[PDB]
């Protein structure tokens, strides 16, 4: 009854879709991009990456067990951290840049300190307690961190104490994605249940639920305005859900594309969206016209991660071929 | 052209790259194995035999060859979301408990289903599988009490171990649909600890030799 | 859990779409990806 | 008449250069093709490219004009370059056979002690043998110019350039064939029949590959070396025709372009890389 009531409420407010209003909006056209920098050095497939707030330094995690930080301006490797576990699938970069978190199949995503009196990297904190593989743990502040695990639960931990301050439960399937809003007050999550959940950090109870996907959700990313987000699944369709309308706006799909998706990102203005498909390619779609606007080739294996800088100067895409390509 | 700070950063990056290359070259000289099977198949027994909260890594050396074995059974989750990380392993050691043929989790059926799922996975098309059958003595003691028909209604035969073990091995080896690409090795675990290690070493050597022959175009 | 989810404010999607367009056009002039940037100020050159 | 021969020689040289350059570029640019096994193939391709662009055109010009019009010192340089390049190309086959035998028969060494330094050492050894064979005739010492016909020098060149590497290659490939056979041989009736059929197919494929590899090299090089060994020892029977000599020489030179086809164009990963390029 309650679910039927919610469905009726969300359906009754849909008479005009944004896609038809976007017809009057002029198309963005073809955005031709070329590889500006080619970061190399990984000897195994990479699984995740993050962009710094200064839009100059980036960090990546790969299967060989090395966490590498590159200076995108000069390609030089700044820091290389040897990891205890080589099965890492995620990494994160603190907004202040003092700490770096990384994890994987092991139930701990360790946080390392980059600012030490000895001038060398060292382990700062190990967050044990999860009973499943950690999909991704993202920094919330210099002392708080949000972690998404494969045990269908999320956890907010205090770095100084090492104990999870908050626990989020309710997902039936394992949560494979997690994105943080610019306000750092509420976050979206995506699981294999073909649905997404909007949570808020402070009170720690379920704020909203979105559905519509037909397969496991692998990627998620907040809209720059913070009132919307995008999700991707194995159904080769990108779905944009906004927190205030509580309904789907458009579906990005094409006949040519049939493989799944791995990463979703937004530009600085949010006009265009970037997706990384398993067919060793990236697709740049228009977030408004819902049509394809660009194709980024140049990867010899499945694309695993990609990310835009804070200032939007360039976008760096990684893949299983152990090479990172910077496009502007 | 380049300032002092830029030059120092260039040398630091070069040193880091050289160290990373050396570490990768050192790590590339190890044979990686992936362990799979049901929890009640006596995995720990063979683990402690060869070795003497998620991924369990076991490192051991034998006849100048180093083996790193990754056990994933310690955690339960969706297999199709992290198994691709194990692509490229030299071999998959599968564990099966014969004595669980008449235990309802049906345990033998679940083991066969898991073996079918793993063997025919697209990520392990070229990955060899080494099958181990654990607890043969207790199976011999149990088979004197119940026939094979409690688990295999469509099977008729004698209740002798020499035939029952062969039938189980044939049934397990008949599940693969890519016999040309991959071969399955079956061994019976015994009290002698060195026998399992020798069988694993022989299987790994055979797999390496077959891969080399395929690369040379002979096999 | 679902009992209290329905007790939220419900508005029209047209104003949300208008807000999305307004946010998109407001920052369109400050998007390096949207409009190609020359080498005069491009740091990746 | 000379026009047809010149055109055919130019076409052969052009095809050889194209093949060698394509193999070299594909090996150099690709990342998945950088390994110890492929380094020897790359060195062989570079050597054959050097033969095609440095030795083949001048020999073709000599054949077309039927006489040397470039000078005695030019002929000496041509002989030195041709001997060195041919010896290096021949010894590349022996080095590749030795590497394959070591990899197949010693898996522990393949896993642990196999490094590109081994391939570099093999290439350096082949070049050293080529130099030690090419230097002595000039170190110790008009319209038609030929290699010195000293019996001792001829015996040394033939033995250290073709016969010894041929014997080593034959022994290594026989051991490889024995090992491959040992590995291959080592309701249910249908499964047994399928296993026997697969074993027979693998045996046939191995036999075909070994036969092709041996026969190409044999037909390319053996008759020329037999002729070069027999001619100086019988001055009273040097009535052999020029046509047969030209045919033998060009058949021997065709090994330079035939080697990449057998060793590079027949690999599944190499043609996959070629398709990736297009
Ligand atoms: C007894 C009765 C009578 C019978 C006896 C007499 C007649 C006998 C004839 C028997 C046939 C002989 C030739 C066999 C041809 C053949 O079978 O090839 C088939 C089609 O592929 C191509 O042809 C690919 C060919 C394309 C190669 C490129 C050519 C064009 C390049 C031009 C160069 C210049 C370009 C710029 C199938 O291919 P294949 O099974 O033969 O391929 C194998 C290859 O032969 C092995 O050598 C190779 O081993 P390796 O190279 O040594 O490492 C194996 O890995 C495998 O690749
Ligand atoms: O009357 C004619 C007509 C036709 C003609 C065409 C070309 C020509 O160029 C000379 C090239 C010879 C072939 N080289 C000889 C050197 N050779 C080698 C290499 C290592 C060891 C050893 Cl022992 C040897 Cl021989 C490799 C193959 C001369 C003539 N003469
Ligand atoms: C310069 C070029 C034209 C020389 C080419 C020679 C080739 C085509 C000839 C020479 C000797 C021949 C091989 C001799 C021996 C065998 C072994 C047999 O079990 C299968 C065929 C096979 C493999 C023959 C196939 C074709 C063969 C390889
Ligand atoms: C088929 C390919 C791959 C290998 C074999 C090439 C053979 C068949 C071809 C290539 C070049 C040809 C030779 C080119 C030049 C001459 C010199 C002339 O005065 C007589 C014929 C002769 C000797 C030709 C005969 C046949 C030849 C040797
Ligand atoms: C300038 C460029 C286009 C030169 C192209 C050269 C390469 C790419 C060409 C020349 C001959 C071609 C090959 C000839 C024979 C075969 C065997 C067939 O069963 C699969 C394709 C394959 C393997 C072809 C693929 C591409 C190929 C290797």
């Amino acid at each position: 009854q309650l679910k039927n009531q919610i469905r009726d409420a969300r359906k009754a407010c849909a008479d005009a879709t944004l896609s038809q209003i976007t017809n009057n909006i002029d198309p963005v056209g073809r955005i031709q991009m070329r590889t500006r920098r080619t970061l190399r050095g990984h000897l195994a497939k990479i699984y995740a990456m993050h962009w710094g707030t200064d839009s100059r330094l980036l960090v990546s995690a790969s299967q060989d067990g090395k966490l590498i930080i590159w200076d995108s301006y000069t390609t030089n490797k700044v820091h290389a951290i040897p990891l205890r576990s080589s099965w890492v699938m995620t990494c994160a970069y603190a907004p202040s840049g003092n700490y770096v978190a990384c994890g994987g199949l092991d139930n701990i995503c360790s946080i390392y300190n980059l600012k030490t009196r000895e001038g060398n990297v060292r382990v700062s904190r190990e967050l044990a307690g999860h009973t499943g593989y950690l999909s991704c743990c993202r920094f919330l502040d210099d002392n708080q961190i949000v972690t998404s695990s494969g045990d269908t639960t999320c956890a907010l931990w205090d770095i100084e104490t090492g104990q999870q301050t908050t626990t989020f439960t309710g997902h039936t399937g394992d949560v494979m994605s997690l994105s943080l809003a610019p306000d750092t007050r509420l976050f979206v999550s995506g699981a294999c249940d073909a649905s997404a959940k909007l949570w808020d950090v402070r009170e720690g109870m379920c704020r909203q639920t979105f559905t519509g996907h037909e397969s496991d959700i692998n990627a998620i990313c907040f809209f720059p305005n913070g009132n919307a987000f995008a999700t991707g699944s194995d159904d080769a369709t990108c779905r944009l859900f906004d927190l205030r309308a509580d309904q789907e706006l458009m579906t990005y799909s094409h006949d040519n594309i049939i493989c799944g998706i791995t990463s979703v990102s937004f530009s600085k203005s949010g006009r265009l969206l970037l997706a990384g498909y398993d067919d060793f390619n990236c697709n740049v779609w228009d977030a408004l016209k819902a049509d394809r606007a660009g194709v980024l080739a140049g990867h010899d294996n499945r694309v695993s991660c990609l990310g835009v800088t804070d200032d939007g100067m360039a976008v760096a895409t990684g893949s299983w071929d152990s090479f990172l390509k910077i496009w502007n | 052209t380049l300032s002092a700070e830029d030059k120092a950063a260039v040398e630091r990056s070069k040193m880091i790259d050289r160290n990373l290359r050396e570490d990768g070259e050192k790590a590339a000289r190890e044979v990686k194995l992936l362990l799979l099977g049901a929890g009640e198949s006596g995995k720990n027994t063979i683990v402690k035999q060869m070795k003497i909260t998620g991924i369990v890594e076991t490192h051991f050396t034998f006849k100048d060859l180093h083996f790193k074995m990754f056990d994933v059974g310690a955690q339960r989750s969706e297999r199709k979301k992290w198994i691709h990380c194990f692509e490229g392993v030299t071999a998959i050691i599968f564990c099966v408990a014969l004595s669980d043929y008449d235990l309802v989790l049906n345990r033998m059926h679940a083991s066969m289903k898991l073996f079918d799922s793993i063997c025919n996975n697209k990520w392990f098309t070229d990955t060899s599988i080494i099958l181990f059958l654990n607890k043969k003595d207790l199976f011999e003691e149990k088979i004197k009490k119940s026939p094979l028909t409690i688990c295999y209604p469509e099977y008729a035969g004698s209740n002798t171990y020499e035939e029952a073990a062969a039938y189980i091995q044939c049934q397990f080896e008949d599940l693969n649909k890519r016999k040309d690409t991959k071969e399955i090795y079956t061994h019976f675990t015994c009290s002698t600890d060195t026998k399992n290690v020798q069988f694993v070493f022989d299987a790994v050597t055979d797999v390496i030799i077959k891969n080399n022959l395929k690369d040379c175009g002979l096999f | 859990q679902l009992k209290m989810e329905a007790n939220i404010d419900r508005i029209k999607v047209s104003k949300a779409a208008a807000d999305l367009m307004a946010y998109c056009e407001a920052h369109a002039k400050e998007d390096p990806l949207l409009t190609p940037v020359p080498a005069s100020e491009n740091p990746f050159r | 008449y000379q026009v047809i021969t010149s055109l055919l020689l130019g076409t052969l040289i052009f095809c050889a250069v194209l093949g060698n350059a394509c193999v070299v570029a594909a090996i150099a640019l690709e990342r998945s093709l950088q390994n110890v096994a492929n380094y020897l193939i790359g060195s062989l391709a570079v050597t054959d490219l050097m033969v095609s662009v440095l030795v083949l055109p001048m020999a073709a010009l000599y054949q077309v004009l039927n006489k040397w019009t470039l000078g005695q010192v030019t002929c000496d340089l041509f002989i030195a370059l041709d001997v060195l390049c041919c010896t290096s190309s021949i010894w590349h086959l022996c080095a590749i056979a030795l590497d394959r035998y070591w990899a197949i028969t010693d898996p522990i060494d393949y896993v642990n002690k196999r490094t590109p330094r081994r391939a570099a050492a093999l290439i350096s050894l082949t070049w050293l043998i080529g130099f030690l064979i090419s230097i002595p005739p000039m170190l110790g010492w008009p319209d038609a110019c030929t290699i010195s016909k000293d019996h001792g020098y001829t015996i040394y060149s033939t033995f250290g350039a073709f016969y010894i590497p041929l014997l080593l290659m034959l022994v290594l490939y026989g051991r490889i064939f024995r090992a491959a056979r040992f590995r291959i041989r080592k309701k249910n009736e249908r499964n047994a029949e399928a296993k026997r059929k697969m074993a027979l197919a693998r045996e046939r494929k191995t036999v075909k590959t070994l036969g092709i590899i041996m026969g190409t090299f044999i037909l390319c090089w053996l008759p020329f070396f037999i002729v070069a060994l027999v001619l100086p020892f019988c001055e009273s029977s040097c009535h052999m025709p020029t046509l047969l000599g030209a045919i033998i020489n060009w058949l021997g030179y065709s090994n330079s372009l035939l080697n990449p086809v057998i060793y590079a164009y027949f690999n599944k990963d190499f043609q996959n890389a070629f398709k990736k390029i297009i």
